[PDB]
């Protein structure tokens, strides 16, 4: 079977990326630069793409990685610029489909370093449209302006044969991905939202994650509720049991 | 009611073991500084196996703290734990968190990484004993097993026609040298993993593909220029 | 997968009241035939007496019976056959889902544990036989006809019959629970004896097919194991290990049930003691229950209500409504990517350098850096010293290792060029 | 008193009524005490009048099925509001079914003792249990 | 054992109406006397007891007491519409100095119909009543409704003290502050006040 | 649960939204309970609080076409094999003889049981070739339509 | 630094992990003075 | 601490945290001040005892 494939990532209105496309390869894709050239925002950017649980996502800098900080900030405000921002991934399926997931990010006016994020999906649009172009508009010479998610949808419902949703919780947004062979573990409770989280933020650091190898028996073996049943059947006995001995 | 559930227990830690043990060989002697070789030890612990065994023949014989007011169900359990077995010496840890813990199957089971290190044959994985590189490598290998975990388990809710995605990152790759490198590619791509990497310098100049930003300050803002890079000219 | 394949089947089945007991008569008469073929003049017969009991006449008698036989034969339940010589010139037979739908109703009732114990003792026989001749061993075409057409037909068949009993039992179990509740509506405080007593055979009855269960379930799994064993005395018996794999499990969920079906009934059957303890203690003439019935039915010629407490709730301050930025970003979009191409100046150089070096190792000479390096930087400007030095070192290091230093002694820093440039290495001897 | 009262709504006594009966009647033993919100409604539609019960959801019902949804979603919100009040517990991962609890007794004060139901409401008003509509 | 001043707290007659009142989310004041003295002498007590309910006791700068709800509130908690705040800052913005020589403590309801009008937005005054609303009778009318019964729940809240009789006309007290925004050194109470409701 | 979410998948894969995937699944667990195709049990530790089993007559349906119309001759032979030793088995234990329990237990509850689920299964296998038969008949008549 | 930068002014010391004798021993060199 | 928040380099969580402990020395001035203070207010309650 021919897997599924991450084509590029898209970064509109980021910190120092206005609407640049990454175009990602089969196997291996390097980004050099000196210090502070953005490398890790393109990572932030990428994770936030596909993990939109605000709660999880903490960029904390590669030093003190897992050392508690207590700056109270995520890290993810200040690598957004002021209106809207866009992170999509387009994905070739095993069914040669090509889907473009995303979200839209915004910061949060106050003094509070808030964001809000809305995930969304676009399905069936044609391999010529380029993403960094579906998600702006030509507006004067050469000079192009990004369009919220509302003119987005207007955008693409006028076209013929796409497909747009807007989820109005990660957990469907997770689901539809899973269903188009993006995802590789269905991520129903809040809990495997958090194991996943945890797997890419090691990644991302690389190396051995405490918590990983902490918990490596629940990263790796599977739940399984006949013992969990049986020791139900057990606690019953033994409650019975004292009743009548009291 | 205690004979069945510790025969269900043993049922399943059998499962596991062998599940586990036949995915052992899906690896094929990564080569990451002195480190030689990645394994994942799984063993019934014995401190359990005894626990289990009492649980399914002798009951009884303890009813006295299983029967007690004071206690709870995962309080007697973790208080049967302490009585046999007693030199464990568990920590401050309460008696009824550590019950609760005993209440789960795999808890029964060591599960452990072990390394080919040189010559001294395989020794547990501790990151107090293993170089920046070693340690990068390890857990590289084991997160590609537990994705392969992961697909295989939801192979069954899947269709048949697709296949997951496969995608991981390495930020700070400089902290890996060539021969690790290399290593992680040809692993990466046996299995048909994607990797983003980042470092300053361009640590895979003949390998996949390759980008280069520079950040200009301009006009009192910011904007980040990517050029592409090829191997040879 | 399987719902296309469903969808694409297309499928179902509809049997009215007529149509299921033709069904059922025709099941009848061929258990009762002699030699179990049907010719359609006695279907014909058969539809006309069901017809006839059920009292209605929408057409003829012929056009009703013609039209449910083509119906049954289309909606897969009979098969015909063209035989000029029949009475009526056709043969029909009943087709395995219409053996299926008629059994559902009509098997003989079998919750005996004689039966189980018979069942049980004849699997254990063919088990013990088959894995006997596995055992023993023979070629392909032995260990076909000795463990693959013997032992899975017959373990399949027998222990899908057990099952069928357990699911017989399931049957009655539903039964006399709906037996119960019936008597209970009927007899109230008088029926309290009669639901402890069914509960009690009910109990016992389902201890005695645990007990039988696991009379062998343990020796047939070490029958089982040993065919495991036996198994892998060829290549090709790659199929008796799934039988080896499959019949595992069913027997051992068989074993599972028979427990889990008593640990259900025994919660069940405590509900009824309390529902007696609870329900009829405080209304053990029933007054109170038809009171309350004619109450609901007499409601609202007396509507009233009760009164509950409903203290308020404390009003809390909402927090600010958060407003999000809005400024319609504009900007240049990139242009097309530009290329850059890495300078190979350095693989050449080491190239150069592994040649020029590889002489030593292949002569096993002592290599000195000092002198080596001294005389390799001559042939370089200054600038690019130090990018060749290093390659060097890193070329000269993979060639054996220096004696010296494991001497304590230290090495003196050489120097390899004017402006300045120094190097510290013992003599590299053992290569 | 120092703390407010309320009192429930006549549909919430139909529910409460049908729920004491549900407890009482030994015909869905086989439930053994968890209960599905429709079988409530069909036990309800079988005691009380249904199209005359009907007439309280929608004052302009005759049967349209429109109004019969409504009437099944208003009797899914008083027991919620029931569930609130402890005569009913939803199952520890399911709130599509649910175990009665001997507190919908009070439904049945009105009838628990053998006497004219005129007097014994007037009784239970005079002791603040009751008030009418 | 219970702390004793806890229990002389509690058993004191005035306590049940005022632990209904709190418990209701009203704010005690220095114009109730008794209360408010209760509530100085006892806070150091009462403020355990309702931690107890994850509920926070608070005494305000003004000086007025109320309770703050956590998230694992014990009281079953609730939240002010949007028009129930505003409200709360026009009558936090009408506690003003001159409003001495205007209303000498007593406003009535024109009042603040009027500088509710005239003060807020259109676009928030129709996601009180309705979107598609635009400047009719029925719209101001079921505004000018729902104006009377946000003032009633603020009654009773004890924001504003109604003048005893069906008609509306009320004075407002100091708690309501709580809407208010901080105070810095110079600046305007109006003008903080206005770019607050802005 | 696991009904829910079958009757989930079954109502996706056939494209049909008559009503919510809740109401329809409710309605049809039911009709199959009252039409003798599931058996109920009251269990509140179960996830969804119940527990569900084919019934006979759902057995019956299920494999009607589920089944493996078996044709192989193989099968036959070993049904026949296993009826050749259950039977004599059966036969030795009546001539030896015995009191009216091991007559009971030698000839009634073995003899009777595993005969006749093994005829019936026999019989089962020559109806398999019936429609075997009639499917290439079909084969052959459409056959002759195309060529 | 694993052998990813040159600094050019200061003292280098490589270094390479080899077995002899069946010991584990690093082999080291050193540069000082370029620049 | 120093040394080795050197050696792994980074804002170090602990020197962050104590930046005013080890940035700033510690002067015996002010502790004996407040010495003088303390034995003035001892002497100031026993008279007033
Ligand atoms: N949340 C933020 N707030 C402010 N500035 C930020 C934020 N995130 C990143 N930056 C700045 O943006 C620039 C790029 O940061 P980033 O961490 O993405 O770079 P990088 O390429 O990964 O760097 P390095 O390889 O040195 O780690 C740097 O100036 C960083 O200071
Ligand atoms: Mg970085």
């Amino acid at each position: 079977i021919e897997r599924g494939k991450f084509r590029s990532l898209t970064l509109v209105n980021w910190n120092g990326f206005f609407a640049r496309t990454f175009d990602l390869d089969e196997l291996v894709t390097t980004l050099s630069g000196g210090n502070g050239a953005g490398k890790s925002t393109t990572m932030a950017a990428f994770v936030t793409a596909l993990i939109p649980d605000l709660t999880l996502l903490h960029f904390r800098n590669t030093t003190e990685a897992g050392a508690t900080s207590g700056s109270r900030d995520k890290g993810l405000h200040g690598k957004l610029r002021a209106g809207v921002c866009y992170s999509t991934l387009d994905v070739i399926n095993s069914r040669h489909q090509r889907v473009v997931v995303g979200v839209r990010l915004q910061q949060v006016a106050g003094r509070d370093r808030k964001v809000d994020i809305k995930p969304f999906m676009i399905q069936g649009l044609p391999t010529a449209i380029q993403p960094t172009q579906l998600l702006t508009e030509n507006v004067g010479e050469r000079q192009a302006r990004v369009l919220p998610l509302n003119e987005l949808k207007d955008r693409l419902d006028e076209m013929e044969g796409v497909q747009f949703k807007q989820f109005n919780s990660i957990t469907d947004y997770h689901a539809q991905m899973f269903d188009l062979g993006v995802i590789p573990k269905r991520l129903r409770s809040a809990s495997d939202r958090s194991k996943f989280y945890r797997l890419i933020e090691a990644s991302l650091y690389g190396g051995i994650s405490s918590a990983i190898t902490r918990s490596l028996r629940d990263y790796l073996l599977p739940e399984n509720s006949g013992v969990r049943k049986a020791f139900q059947d057990m606690e019953a006995a033994l409650r019975e049991n004292r009743i009548t001995l009291e | 009611s205690s004979k069945s559930v510790a025969n269900i227990i043993r049922k399943t830690i059998q499962r596991e073991q062998n599940r586990i043990r036949m995915l052992n060989q899906g690896l094929q002697a990564v080569s990451f500084g002195q480190v030689r070789g990645v394994r994942l030890n799984v063993n019934v612990r014995e401190s359990h196996a005894i626990l289990l065994d009492v649980l399914s023949e002798q009951q009884e014989q303890h009813q006295d703290l299983f029967n007690s007011q004071r206690l709870t169900f995962s309080e007697a359990m973790a208080k049967l734990y302490q009585r046999l077995n007693p030199q464990v010496d568990m920590g401050q840890r309460l008696p009824q968190t550590i019950g609760e813990e005993l209440l789960d199957y795999r808890n029964y089971l060591e599960l452990d990484v072990e390394v080919n290190r040189g010559s001294d044959g395989w020794l547990k994985a501790e990151s107090g004993a293993l170089s920046t590189g070693e340690a990068i490598g390890t857990g590289m290998s084991i997160l590609v097993m537990v994705v392969q975990s992961w697909e295989e388990e939801s192979r069954r809710l899947r269709g048949k026609d697709i296949s997951p995605c496969r995608l991981l990152f390495l930020d700070q790759a400089a902290r890996l040298d060539a021969k690790s490198i290399a290593t992680l590619f040809e692993l990466c791509e046996r299995l048909q993993m994607q990797l983003i990497i980042a470092a300053p310098e361009n640590i895979s100049p003949e390998k996949g593909t390759t980008y280069k930003l520079v950040r200009k300050v301009f006009k009192n803002h910011e904007h980040v220029h990517v050029v592409g890079l090829r191997g040879f000219g | 997968e399987l719902v296309s394949w469903a969808r694409k089947n297309d499928f179902s089945i509809s049997l009215p009241v007529e149509r299921l007991a033709f069904l059922m008569a025709i099941a009848v008469l061929n258990s009762e035939r002699l030699d179990g073929e049907m010719s359609e003049g006695e279907l014909i017969d058969a539809f006309r007496e069901v017809c006839k009991g059920f009292e209605q006449t929408a057409e003829s008698v012929a056009v009703r019976a013609n039209n449910a036989i083509n119906d049954m034969v289309r909606q897969k339940l009979l098969n015909r056959f063209t035989s000029e010589l029949a009475d009526g010139n056709a043969i029909y037979r009943l087709t395995p889902l219409g053996i299926s739908i008629s059994d559902y109703y009509i098997r003989q009732r079998e919750f005996s544990t004689l039966r189980l114990s018979m069942q049980l003792s004849i699997v254990a026989n063919e088990l013990h036989r088959a894995a006997e001749a596995a055992e023993e061993g023979g070629d392909e075409f032995h260990w076909h006809r000795n463990v693959f057409a013997p032992l899975k037909y017959s373990v399949a068949e027998i222990f899908d019959s057990i099952d069928m009993s357990q699911r017989l039992m399931d049957e009655q179990q539903n039964f006399v629970k709906e037996d119960i509740a019936a008597l209970l509506n009927q007899d109230w405080q008088a029926a309290i004896a009669n639901c402890e007593q069914l509960l009690s055979e009910t109990s016992g009855t389902l201890r005695e097919l645990q007990d039988t269960l696991e009379a062998a379930g343990d020796k047939l799994q070490a029958n089982l194991l040993r065919i495991q064993d036996a198994n892998m005395g060829s290549g090709g018996s790659e199929l008796v290990d799934k039988l080896v794999f499959d019949l595992q499990s069913k027997l051992d969920r068989i074993i599972s049930w028979g427990q889990q079906a008593i640990d259900l009934w025994i919660g069940y059957d405590r509900h009824v003691h309390k529902f007696i303890r609870t329900a009829i203690d405080m209304d053990k003439n029933r007054i109170f229950s038809q009171r309350l019935r004619q109450s609901v039915q007499h409601y609202f010629d007396n509507p009233w209500t009760l009164t509950v407490a409903n203290a308020e709730r404390l009003l809390d301050m909402r927090d600010e409504e958060l407003a999000l930025r809005n400024e319609e970003v504009t900007g240049e979009l990139p242009l097309e990517l530009e290329y850059e191409e890495f300078s190979e100046i350095n693989d050449q150089l080491a190239a150069m350098i592994e040649k020029a070096l590889l002489v030593y190792q292949q002569e096993q000479r002592p290599l000195d850096l000092g002198a080596v390096l001294r005389d390799y930087l001559a042939q370089h400007p200054l600038p690019r010293h130090f990018d060749v030095a290093r390659i060097l070192v890193d070329q000269a290091v993979r060639l054996g290792v220096a004696e010296a230093d494991f001497s304590g002694l230290p090495a003196e820093w050489l120097a390899i060029n004017d402006y300045g440039a120094k190097v510290q290495a013992h003599v590299i001897d053992t290569y | 008193t120092l703390i407010p009262r309320s009192v429930l709504s006549e549909l919430d006594m139909m529910v409460g009524k049908i729920l004491c009966y549900l407890y009482l009647s030994p015909e869905r033993l086989a439930n053994q005490g968890i209960f599905t919100s429709q079988e409530l409604y069909e036990e309800l539609i079988s005691l009380a009048d249904e199209g005359k019960l009907m007439k309280f959801v929608n004052q302009r019902s005759s049967g349209s099925d429109l109004d019969k949804q409504k009437l099944q979603e208003k009797v899914r919100t008083t027991l919620n509001r029931l569930r609130r009040l402890g005569m009913v517990y939803f199952l520890p991962n399911n709130n599509n079914k649910f175990t009665i609890t001997e507190a919908v007794f009070r439904f049945g004060a009105d009838v628990r003792s053998g006497d004219d139901p005129r007097e014994i409401q007037l009784r239970m008003i005079r002791d603040g249990e009751a008030m009418p509509v | 054992f219970m702390p004793v001043k806890l229990a002389q707290a509690l058993a004191n007659s005035l306590f049940p109406e005022l632990d209904s009142q709190l418990r209701a989310g009203r704010h005690i004041g220095i114009d109730d006397l008794d209360n408010h003295a209760f509530l100085m002498d006892f806070q150091e007590q009462l403020e355990e007891f309702y931690a107890r309910y994850n509920v926070e006791l608070i005494r305000a700068p003004e000086g007025f007491f109320y309770l703050r709800p956590r998230s694992t509130t014990l009281i079953p908690r609730s939240v002010l519409s949007e028009l129930d705040m505003m409200v709360g800052k026009i009558l936090c913005y009408l506690y003003l100095s001159p409003e001495r020589l205007a209303n000498q403590g007593i406003f009535t309801s024109q009042e603040l119909y009027e500088e509710l009008i005239s003060l807020a937005d259109e676009g928030k005054l129709m996601k009180f009543v309705n979107q598609r609303s635009s400047g009719s009778d029925l719209d101001k009318q079921k505004l000018q409704e729902k104006v009377r019964t946000t003032l009633n729940r603020l009654r009773r809240l004890g924001m504003v003290y109604f003048l005893p009789n069906n008609n509306n006309k009320f004075t407002i007290t100091e708690a309501v502050f709580r809407f208010g925004a901080d105070v810095r050194s110079g600046d305007d109470p109006r003008e903080i006040q206005l770019r607050m409701i802005r």
